[PDB]
């Protein structure tokens, strides 16, 4: 929902997101719903943002709807931050525990150190119970079972209200008296050395001793108490393990890249080599979470959201199968309301007009090979 | 004028109760916001309340308001509660919003989103300050004391939630689980500026250095907010602006 | 007479106000106000944001023109019980700033935090960002402007020059405002991280220390009181 | 210039002027400016790119000495929301102009001093 | 590569730069390689004799809006009239204020008592003149280098 | 000397010493004693200490109870 205002091109070179998939699209409070994919970071990673060094699989969404359970880059978990590779592709899985009924638009996003938050697919998610149903527990190394809930709640809230009250009885302990003007005119005419005398000083020497004693049996018994207690774990997570891809068989040669200002359509010419021995098909081209298909080559199954799911968006000139070894080039022209309402026509007023994006071409057997694209992107007028 | 003697000073008990309201939400105000944007995150969040940043920065950044507010009140009036006053103003912001915001419009747990306590390190500034009425021994001694404090006073807050959890293969405090779990969508990891070890870290120092080293900053924040008060109490009349 | 319920309404009209600002934004936060491109957002908070502007520009020059077309021109022939009921009412106005204040500085602003910690961001009008920059903060502003020039046209301690306590105190909280600039400039461009300690809040915080100026407008405040009505009783 | 000088005049308020003035001056720099860069900001295709007018002037007139990244401009960063940085960078501009005419108001009062150093 | 580009340590690349002769002479012109935190790396430099005019020099574009301009005297006349104008304008504020005498009778007038009296209607209605003349031009050419030129990037 | 104070998971991964050899055990004065082996720089690198950038062989000793006359990284000095 924090998309649409990024820059185009920021949102169109940072990091590709492909195979979604989520578990469920309808959840009770309490149920697990799984969101994976594959993300991959692109190599002409803008200047302005930092490398992926230190880097965090986070969930974009409306506050804690849902509970992250577990998130997974490779097949690891991975609660901290984590260093990514530039130019590599990953696989993430992130599981979501429902907490608060409700619609919500559930995002995938990757936040970067020093670049901010890089958001991707967005899907609409139900959730439905009440949130006083929602428990969320977990067990300890040292036996117990509790509720993040309202763990620790009630030991806070008294701590809490018994040091207020401690400052409060101080305050008003000297608050009985006249407070302001008589005090203010008898410091100032002739010296004051009456406002405050015995016990006054007693009281506040009680008062002290009292606190410092109070702290120290309170941390004393805070430590019999819970005798086995570790810090925070912190600290960036190397050794992601990237997938191993299969050297794609399909080169493809950006020649020129175009959009109308104002349009809806994106039209580049390509020049397609086609390398193995399959007679492969252009069925797709993703840009920035936004899916050109085309319908005669290629459907989505996955139940990819529809405002970001050009079904037949994708238009080749000749998109007739193209023989191994046979190189031919193409006019691609991706078309969709998406587009616009995503804002990638706005990127007229980004300060670097380049585009990128991943091309999926599928031959006749169904298997696909994914081709990455980037090239200017120039605007036409007339 | 005034009537009578009593009617006077029933007069001096209403204004007493007027700028006593006066002088305590314009602290909450300032002091709110200068606290939330010095300390802010690491009082936002239980994962954030490290041994290392959050011991070391809260009191350095927090004795200031104290510090000013005790050169004027105790100067002028002889009232030794400048620093509990401002704790207090600031405790009761930041648990307004934390019960009504980040728990009322956003839905974070309060043992997830509870701020820190300051209490015990007012009190000891407040008291220094008026036994022993010197402002030089308030800001190198009471001050001492508001550093030190401040991790134990709030240890009995934060300790069940540093019991040590397996949490799928990995070990995770209670609050990295309340961080993890409770998604902070403009807040990742990263951001947290929490301790994280060093090849210098000897033994198990992190928490009293830390506590020492905030101390003395505090000291030295202490008797620059002094003369910062000092300033801001001026009964001048700047002819023109 | 002297004190009268006038501050009742002064806390009340702030409580209420405010009370159904926040109703207001637990209803429309999510669902019209996530999406800033969205057309909901822009008939939920645009709209918002552009009323609230053209009310707080009205409401400023119109109390401020009045209280400053009221001014009394014959300040010296007034009686001391009147001075004191001046006095009172310049308190009940001191009191209705440290309201505002409150509300502004304090609750709007840390509800910034609990929003642009959570949200996934987007744009410089966020619904925190026409609830706090743009309603709150004007409000406390119109009325320590109020209240400052209530105490220079009706108070003879604060007329014959201006109160540099008070002339502080009323300004620099102002200065948080034209800060936002520092805000914006400090998000978008330098730090993407959500921090609120960030050096860009850095402005806020300097001109939120200047509100500690109450402290001399209020002895300030204590000497007017303290003129002719002194007592007797306080010193004797 | 004229801004910050008339709003001196009337309302000879320096704390008005530093706050009012400052903010105008701040505020008046860029769309004084626009008429004389609107035409080199003409989008062209450069070989291939899309370049501004300007930026192929600073592309072919070659500056030995000024390499193109020494160049502090605007790059794009994903918290740059919408069309917006021109005029947040106006009104932070502003606001540190405020700032700055305060801070010199009073450099300038120092500079003024008519006092006689006895000895140097 | 008009922008700054990457370059990785321990690769080869290949280079090609075009130049188009300007200013006539013997000029010593080098290939060089600008770091950004390091300086320039200077390669060999050869010299190259250019002979001609430089008024005959022409560095003709095309837009996307369906003009061709030369590069070397386009939006010059626009510059050189929008400076000159502010700067008149400018000067006409100075000049106004500097037909009455300017500096040692102000000061003493100033000095001894109130002046109250240098500064009088109608020059308050000159400066709200000037202030709103100001603002009502930036205002409108702003708006009509808007109309003009209404494709910028 | 200077470790068992440093932390555990630090002094774990950062870098691993094995086939450590020491020429002597004991040696006279202006006598030459040669230590070799081999070091392992861990891939899972802890962020709060800087990538080895910049590194330094060195020896540690209380004060030049040695001199060190050479060191080698590889092949060479
Ligand atoms: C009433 C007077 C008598 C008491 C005197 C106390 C002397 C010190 C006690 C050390 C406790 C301990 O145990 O050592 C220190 C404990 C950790 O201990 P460890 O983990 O075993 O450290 C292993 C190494 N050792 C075995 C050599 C200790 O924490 C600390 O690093 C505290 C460090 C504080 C540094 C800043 C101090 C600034 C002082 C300013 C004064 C105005
Ligand atoms: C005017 C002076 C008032 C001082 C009041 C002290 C009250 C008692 C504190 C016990 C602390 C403790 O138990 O040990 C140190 C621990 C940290 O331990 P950790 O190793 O990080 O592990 C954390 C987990 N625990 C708690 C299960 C082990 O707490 C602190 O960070 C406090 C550091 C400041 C100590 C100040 C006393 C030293 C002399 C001061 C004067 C120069
Ligand atoms: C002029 C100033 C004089 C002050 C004298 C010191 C009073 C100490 C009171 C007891 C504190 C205590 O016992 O607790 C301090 C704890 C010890 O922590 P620990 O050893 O890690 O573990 C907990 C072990 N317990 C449970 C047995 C305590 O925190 C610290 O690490 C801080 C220790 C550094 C103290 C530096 C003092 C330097 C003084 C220099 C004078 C010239
Ligand atoms: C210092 C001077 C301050 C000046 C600024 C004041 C801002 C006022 C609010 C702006 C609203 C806006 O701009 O939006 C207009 C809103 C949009 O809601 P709607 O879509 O019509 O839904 C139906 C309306 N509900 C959602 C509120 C039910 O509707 C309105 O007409 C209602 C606005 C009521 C404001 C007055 C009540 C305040 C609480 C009572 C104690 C005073
Ligand atoms: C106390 C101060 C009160 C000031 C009130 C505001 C007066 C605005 C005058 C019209 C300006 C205009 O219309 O132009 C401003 C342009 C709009 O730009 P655009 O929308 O991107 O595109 C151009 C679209 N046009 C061609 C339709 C204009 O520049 C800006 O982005 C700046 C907008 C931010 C204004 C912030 C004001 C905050 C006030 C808070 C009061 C409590
Ligand atoms: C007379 C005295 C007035 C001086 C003030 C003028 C404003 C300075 C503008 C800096 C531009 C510059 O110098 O460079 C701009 C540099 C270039 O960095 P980058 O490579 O784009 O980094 C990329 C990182 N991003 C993507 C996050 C940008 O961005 C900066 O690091 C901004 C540093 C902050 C400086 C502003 C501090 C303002 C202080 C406010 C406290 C009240
Ligand atoms: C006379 C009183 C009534 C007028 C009140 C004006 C209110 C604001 C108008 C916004 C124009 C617009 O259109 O939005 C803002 C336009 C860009 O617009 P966009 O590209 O559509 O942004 C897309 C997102 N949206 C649809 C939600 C807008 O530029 C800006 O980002 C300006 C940002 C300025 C930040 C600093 C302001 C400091 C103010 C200090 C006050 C003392
Ligand atoms: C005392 C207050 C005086 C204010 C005078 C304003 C004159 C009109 C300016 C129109 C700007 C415009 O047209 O919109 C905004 C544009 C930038 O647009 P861009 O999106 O970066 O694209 C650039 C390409 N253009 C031009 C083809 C779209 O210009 C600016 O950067 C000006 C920003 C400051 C606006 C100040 C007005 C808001 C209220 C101020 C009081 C709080
Ligand atoms: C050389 C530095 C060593 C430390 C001394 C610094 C204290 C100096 C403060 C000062 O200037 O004097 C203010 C008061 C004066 O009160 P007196 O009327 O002198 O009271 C004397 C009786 N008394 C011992 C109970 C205090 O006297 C006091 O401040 C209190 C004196 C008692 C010492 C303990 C008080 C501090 C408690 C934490
Ligand atoms: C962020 C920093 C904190 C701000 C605190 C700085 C205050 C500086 C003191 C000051 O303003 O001096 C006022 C003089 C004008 O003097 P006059 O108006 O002649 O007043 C006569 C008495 N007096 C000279 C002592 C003032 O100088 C002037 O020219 C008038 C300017 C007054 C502006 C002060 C308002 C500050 C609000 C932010
Ligand atoms: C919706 C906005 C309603 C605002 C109503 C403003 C009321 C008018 C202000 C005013 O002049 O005084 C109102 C009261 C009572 O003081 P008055 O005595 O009426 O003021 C003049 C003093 N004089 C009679 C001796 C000449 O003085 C007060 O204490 C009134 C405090 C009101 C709180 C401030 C509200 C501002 C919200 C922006
Ligand atoms: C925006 C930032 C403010 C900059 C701070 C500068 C002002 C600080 C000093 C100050 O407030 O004094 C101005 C007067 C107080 O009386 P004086 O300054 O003695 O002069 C009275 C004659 N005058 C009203 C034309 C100024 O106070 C008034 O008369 C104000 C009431 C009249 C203005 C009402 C019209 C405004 C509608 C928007
Ligand atoms: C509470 C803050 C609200 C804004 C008020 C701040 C202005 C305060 C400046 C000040 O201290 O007073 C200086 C002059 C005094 O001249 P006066 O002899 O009072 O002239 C009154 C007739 N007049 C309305 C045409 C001005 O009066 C003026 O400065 C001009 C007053 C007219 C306001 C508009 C002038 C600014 C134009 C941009
Ligand atoms: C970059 C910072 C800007 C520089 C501004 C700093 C000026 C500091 C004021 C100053 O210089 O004080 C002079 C005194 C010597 O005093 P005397 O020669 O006794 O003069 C008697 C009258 N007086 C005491 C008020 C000066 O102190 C001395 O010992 C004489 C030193 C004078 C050096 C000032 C020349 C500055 C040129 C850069
Ligand atoms: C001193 C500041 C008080 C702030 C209290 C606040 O924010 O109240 C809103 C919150 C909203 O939660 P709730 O009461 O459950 O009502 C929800 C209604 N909305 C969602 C519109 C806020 O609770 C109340 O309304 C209690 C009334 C307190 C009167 C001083
Ligand atoms: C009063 C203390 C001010 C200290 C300033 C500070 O902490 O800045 C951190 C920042 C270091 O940037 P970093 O924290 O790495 O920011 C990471 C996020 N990005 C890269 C988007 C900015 O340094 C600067 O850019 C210069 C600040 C000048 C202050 C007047
Ligand atoms: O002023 C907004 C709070 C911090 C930020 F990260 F969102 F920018
Ligand atoms: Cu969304
Ligand atoms: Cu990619
Ligand atoms: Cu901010
Ligand atoms: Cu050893
Ligand atoms: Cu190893």
């Amino acid at each position: 929902h924090g998309e649409k205002s990024q820059a185009a091109f920021m949102r169109m070179r940072t990091i590709h997101w492909y195979d979604l998939s989520w578990s469920k699209e309808k959840v009770k409070i309490n149920e697990t719903v799984e969101i994976k994919g594959k993300f991959h970071v692109f190599e002409g990673w803008p200047e302005t943002v930092d490398e992926p060094d230190v880097a965090f699989l986070n969930v974009g969404m409306p506050g804690p709807v849902f509970i992250r359970k577990e998130s997974y880059i490779g097949g690891q978990l991975v609660p901290r931050s984590v260093r990514l590779e530039i130019g590599k592709t990953y696989d993430f899985r992130v599981v979501l525990k429902a907490r608060r009924p409700g619609d919500w638009h559930v995002h995938t996003m990757m936040n970067v150190q020093g670049g901010g938050p890089i958001i991707g697919p967005g899907k609409w998610i139900t959730v439905e119970g009440s949130m006083s149903e929602f428990r969320n527990p977990v067990t300890t190394l040292t036996g117990q079972t509790v509720d993040l809930e309202n763990y620790n709640e009630g030991n806070t809230y008294f701590w809490h209200a018994f040091w207020f009250a401690i400052g409060v009885a101080w305050i008003g302990y000297w608050s009985r008296r006249p407070i302001f003007i008589p005090r203010l005119l008898m410091v100032d005419a002739g010296r004051a050395d009456e406002l405050v005398s015995a016990t006054d000083r007693k009281v506040a020497m009680g008062f002290l001793a009292a606190t410092i004693l109070i702290v120290v049996m309170a941390m004393s018994s805070a430590n019999s108490k819970y005798p086995i207690t570790i810090p925070l774990q912190a600290g960036t997570m190397r050794g992601m393990k990237p997938l191993e891809l299969p050297a794609p068989t399909v080169s493809v040669k950006v020649e020129d890249a175009t959009y109308r200002v104002p349009g809806r359509a994106m039209r580049m010419k390509l020049t397609i080599t086609n390398h193995g021995n399959s007679p492969i098909r252009l069925g797709e081209f993703y840009t920035a979470s936004v899916r050109f298909l085309d319908s005669d080559v290629y459907k989505d199954t996955t139940g990819y959201p529809e405002d970001l799911l050009a079904e037949d968006g994708l238009s080749v000139s000749d998109n007739s199968p193209l023989a191994p070894g046979e190189t031919r080039t193409v006019d691609v022209t991706a078309s969709d309301a998406a587009w616009e309402v995503y804002r990638l026509s706005d990127i007229i007023y980004d300060p670097d007009s380049r585009f990128a994006g991943l091309l999926f071409f599928f031959d006749a057997t169904g298997n696909r090979q994914v081709v990455q694209i980037d090239a200017p992107l120039i605007p036409s007028f007339m | 004028a005034v009537r009578s003697h009593a009617e006077a000073v029933q007069v001096s008990r209403t204004i007493d109760w007027m700028a006593l309201f006066v002088v305590f939400f314009v602290i909450v105000g300032s002091y709110h916001i200068h606290a939330m944007l010095t300390m802010g995150d690491w009082d936002f969040w239980s994962d954030w309340k490290d041994r290392r940043l959050w011991v070391t920065v809260t009191p350095i950044v927090l004795v200031t308001f104290p510090a000013a507010v005790q050169s004027y009140l105790w100067e002028r009036y002889r009232l030794p509660w400048g620093a509990t006053v401002c704790v207090l103003g600031l405790l009761l912001g930041e648990w307004i919003n934390r019960y009504f915001n980040f728990w009322g419009w956003t839905y974070f747990p309060i043992n997830f989103v509870f701020p820190a306590s300051l209490v015990p390190g007012a009190i000891i500034l407040d008291t220094v300050l008026m036994l022993s009425g010197s402002y030089l021994f308030t800001a190198i001694v009471g001050a001492m004391g508001w550093g030190l404090i401040f991790y134990p006073g709030n240890w009995p807050i934060i300790a069940p939630l540093h019991v040590p959890v397996e949490y799928n293969g990995m070990l995770m405090s209670i609050a990295d689980i309340q961080g993890y779990n409770y998604v902070r969508t403009g807040t990742p990891e990263y951001i947290r500026m929490v301790e994280k070890g060093t090849l210098r870290t000897f033994g198990k120092d992190v928490a009293p250095v830390s506590a020492f080293f905030s101390a003395f900053m505090s000291i030295l924040i202490y008797f620059m907010w002094h003369f910062i008060g000092r300033w801001f109490s001026n009964e001048r009349f700047l002819q023109s602006t | 007479l002297l004190d009268k319920k006038w501050l009742t309404f002064a806390l009340a009209i702030y409580t209420v106000f405010y009370l159904w600002v926040r109703w207001y934004e637990g209803v429309y936060g999510w669902s019209a106000g996530l999406d800033s491109f969205a057309p909901e957002f822009e008939t939920y908070w645009m709209n918002f944001l552009y009323t609230e502007i053209v009310l707080e520009i009205v409401t400023a020059s119109i109390l401020w023109g009045y209280l400053w077309k009221t001014r009394d021109r014959n300040l010296a022939a007034l009686t001391p019980r009147e001075e004191l009921r001046r006095n009172f009412t310049h308190l009940v106005w001191l009191v209705a700033y440290a309201w505002a204040i409150y509300w502004g500085a304090s609750y709007f602003t840390e509800q910034d935090g609990t929003w642009h910690q959570t949200i996934v961001r987007d744009t410089d009008f966020t619904p925190s960002h026409i609830i706090e920059f743009y309603l709150s903060y004007p409000i406390y502003i119109i009325t320590g402007f109020a209240a400052f020039i209530y105490a220079k046209t009706r108070l003879p301690f604060f007329a014959k020059g201006i109160s540099l306590p008070y002339l502080v105190l009323v300004v620099g909280p102002f200065m948080i405002l034209p800060n936002v600039g520092l805000n914006e400039w400090g998000h978008t461009f330098w730090f993407m991280e959500e921090l609120f300690v960030a050096p860009l809040h850095y402005g806020f915080v300097i001109f939120g220390w200047l509100a500690l100026a109450v402290m001399g407008t209020l002895t300030q405040t204590f000497y007017s009181f303290a003129q002719g009505g002194l007592g007797q009783s306080l010193c004797e």
